[PDB]
């Protein structure tokens, strides 16, 4: 039984080196293996193909090399792995109905749940805006001092704006609350004014920048679809260069796949890439800009696999399958073939996929009181420093008298 | 003499309140795991059935399936602010420093009695249940933004 | 509480020193938090650091409230009750 | 019959689901008055396929012609166009 | 066009003699070919006289 080492379909047994025969190897297809034997009642022995390639016609030798091969010239009489269904095969070998329906799927690196930070009440003005609105507050407090009580014509104090007075206007005619004293006088008044005019700026900006935050946050979209990507120009998705999904949008008469064909073609620099092992890494080594063009088996695989940083997006393009492969002329065509119905039916094919790509794997409107968490340490830090303020004046008079 | 039964009554009140409340674990309705991986059991493999549980501060349970009250220690750690929050979540500081504030309250009154004479005891009194009350503040403002991660 | 607390607590203010009882301290809160006006504010260090966080707080949540509810109001994202 | 189940849905007004093969599910997504849609994934792998009488010569001829036409891209053009471009939602 | 295509509130239409109805019916244009079909089958017939 001519196979192939891939994963999850073929993998090492943790110390297959303590192992001897067909226990040396687990997986999709080895487990597949096993079902299709006793169902038929026969005996195999796993072989590894030696060159580790799929299929391909060198075209000029026109000799099969891979697990096809295996097959043609008699070398194996079952090919059971994840080998794609196609004519040029189909021509030469006859495989059996497909045991798992896939396609071309889109990868990208999964998102972050972004957890709103403290501080993030102050998000929706810049760090200098807050800066210089301390730097304005302690100004126009010391200017209502200075305007209010350096005249020595009009001392009684003359009104009750103090420095600590003062300061408690500003405050409080920042935040649009306070009552009691406001200036009497023609200088006081024009700083009030001024103050009053630079308050209902800032506070209205604020709430039409926070309003602005939380509605473009609310009108973002996620990708599900190959037509987002072709119109979108910042995320750059990539293929590979030997295999079908390459051919796929080659081939494709279809406007919305013609398009991206022609980008990846001339594009630079070269999207395409060589081996599925780097592929897969850039998406990861790029924070949410690349985006993967493989199959939908292998994307639901390593989005089970950690670092759990890529999912799967949108829908497959495609709609390919993997059949287990006989050489022509067989006797086993009929067994092997209704051997894939009966594993279907009865839920072992999906059980078997369940147990591979999930049950071993390893990757497991309103605004909240994260948003709005640290205004309420604050508060309480407030309220906490209050209280060590009042205290520490008793303790004080208490120890005098 | 009437006023003070209400003081005394309501501060055990509140300190048995908040004794309950960390230590019983009735503080969150989700719907997770309550038992250690089975890597050998396979009993699922891996991501065992998630079921509604019934979480605390230290430990989360089960409600229904086939191992209703089995009660794992729920662990915060997994795998600056983050962390930092982490360090006060898994320690539960706050929901215990209230009870600790509480507890010297009540005590404040009850010395409230064999010294008649010196009225800062009663103002320790006040400022141990207001103190209280603002850690309970913190803490669940911790514990609900802790649960959001 | 707190505002009642550090405004009538010391006896070497005491006829009251101010208005600022419990129940007026719940009133002084609020008008504050409703954006309203002001019947009586503190005039002592400790009780005007109550009522700057106080008038703090309640700026970012009102302004947040607004903000969020235009936010509703444009742009309307129906929910699928049923995903799987 | 499933006109009724798709019936029972509508009039349901939300609060039944009618589980059905997907390739009609995608059908009556795409048919006035467009309030039914389809959601979650397949729980199910079934295909539908072209039958020969056992023994036939046209078997094997037949077997080519429709794996031909999936490399191709035919019969994912003839899906889209009876199932969206003839469609009535947008 | 392309506009129109996606929505479906207003509804696009052309003649019945003439080009303007030979253009979508040999148009080999995505956006196009759409915009033909369903002038085919909609009713009331948009193609005016
Ligand atoms: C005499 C009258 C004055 C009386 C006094 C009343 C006090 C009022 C203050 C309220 C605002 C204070 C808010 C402080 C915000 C600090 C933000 C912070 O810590 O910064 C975020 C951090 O840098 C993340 O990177
Ligand atoms: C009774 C005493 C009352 C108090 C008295 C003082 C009150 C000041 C209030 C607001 C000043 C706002 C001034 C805003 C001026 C805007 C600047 C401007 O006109 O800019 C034109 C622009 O540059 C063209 O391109
Ligand atoms: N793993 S992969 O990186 O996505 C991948 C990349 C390239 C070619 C693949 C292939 C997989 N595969 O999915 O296992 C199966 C497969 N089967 C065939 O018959 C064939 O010709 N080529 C392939
Ligand atoms: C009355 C004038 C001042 C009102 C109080 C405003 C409180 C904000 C000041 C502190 C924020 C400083 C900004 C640093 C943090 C950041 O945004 O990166
Ligand atoms: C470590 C806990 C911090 C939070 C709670 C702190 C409460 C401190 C209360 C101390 C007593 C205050 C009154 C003392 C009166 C006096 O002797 O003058
Ligand atoms: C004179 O100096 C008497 C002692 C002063 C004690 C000051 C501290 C009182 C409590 C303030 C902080 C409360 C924090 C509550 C949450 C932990």
């Amino acid at each position: 039984v001519t196979t192939i080492m891939e994963s999850p379909y073929v993998m090492y047994k943790k110390n297959h080196e303590m192992f001897e025969g067909n226990d040396k190897y687990e997986g999709y297809c080895v487990d597949l293996a096993s079902e299709i034997a006793k169902h038929i009642g026969i005996k195999y022995k796993i072989a590894i193909v030696p060159d580790g390639k799929y299929g391909a016609r060198d075209a000029d030798t026109k000799i099969w090399n891979g697990m096809v091969g295996e097959l043609v010239y008699g070398k194996a009489e079952i090919a059971i792995a994840p080998l794609t269904i196609t004519l040029v095969r189909e021509e030469v070998i006859d495989f059996s109905k497909p045991f798992m329906s896939l396609g071309i799927s889109i990868m990208i690196k999964k998102p972050q749940k972004s957890k709103p930070g403290v501080f993030s009440f102050l998000d929706p003005l810049a760090y200098e805006i807050w800066m210089c609105i301390v730097f304005a507050y302690i100004g126009v407090s010391v200017v209502l001092f200075l305007v209010s009580r350096f005249s020595p014509y009009e001392w009684q104090p003359p009104n009750e704006f103090g420095i600590f007075n003062s300061l408690w206007f500003s405050l409080g005619a920042f935040m649009q609350q306070g009552c009691d004293i406001s200036p009497r006088s023609l200088s006081g008044r024009i700083v009030g004014g001024v103050w009053w005019f630079f308050t209902l700026i800032i506070i209205s900006s604020y709430t039409a920048n926070l309003a602005a935050f939380l509605t473009v946050e609310r009108m973002v979209s996620p990708i599900e679809s190959a037509e987002d990507l072709a119109k979108q120009t910042e995320i750059a998705y990539g293929t590979l260069d030997s295999g079908s999904t390459k051919e796929f949008f080659r081939r494709s008469k279809i406007a919305v796949y013609e398009k991206m064909w022609t980008y990846m073609r001339s594009a630079e620099p070269s999207v395409f890439t060589r081996t599925t092992a780097e592929g897969v890494a850039r998406v990861r080594k790029s924070k949410g800009k690349f985006a993967f063009l493989l199959e939908s088996t292998m994307n639901e695989y390593i989005e089970q696999r950690k670092p759990c940083d890529t999912m799967k997006v949108g829908g497959n393009l495609d709609s390919k399958g993997y059949g287990v492969a006989t050489p022509k002329g067989s006797s086993l065509r009929t067994p092997v073939n209704l051997a894939v119905l009966k594993l279907s039916e009865a839920g072992v094919l999906d059980k078997l996929k369940n147990k591979w790509w999930y049950d071993k794997g390893e990757c497991g409107s309103a605004l909240s009181l994260s948003n709005v968490a640290g205004v309420f340490y604050i508060l309480v830090g407030g309220l906490g420093l209050a209280m060590l303020v009042a205290l520490i004046e008793f303790c004080y008079k208490s120890r005098a008298e | 003499g009437v006023q003070m039964l209400l003081t005394i009554v309501g501060a055990f009140a509140a300190f048995s309140l908040m004794t309950i409340a960390v230590g019983t674990d009735y503080w969150l309705y989700s719907r997770g795991v309550c038992k250690t991986k089975s890597v050998s059991e396979n009993e699922t493999s891996k991501k065992n059935e998630e079921v509604m549980t019934h979480s605390g501060l230290w430990r989360t349970c089960c409600l229904e399936g086939n191992f209703k009250g089995l009660c794992k220690q729920i662990d915060h750690f997994p795998e600056t602010a983050e962390y930092f929050l982490r360090a006060v979540r898994a320690s539960s500081i706050f929901p215990i420093l209230s009870v600790i504030l509480l507890f010297m309250g009540g005590l404040c009154i009850a010395a409230s009695e064999f010294y008649k004479t010196r009225h800062n005891i009663i103002l320790s009194a006040g400022i141990f249940f207001v103190s209280a009350g603002l850690s309970n503040i913190i803490g669940i403002i911790v514990y609900i933004s802790a649960n959001a991660g």
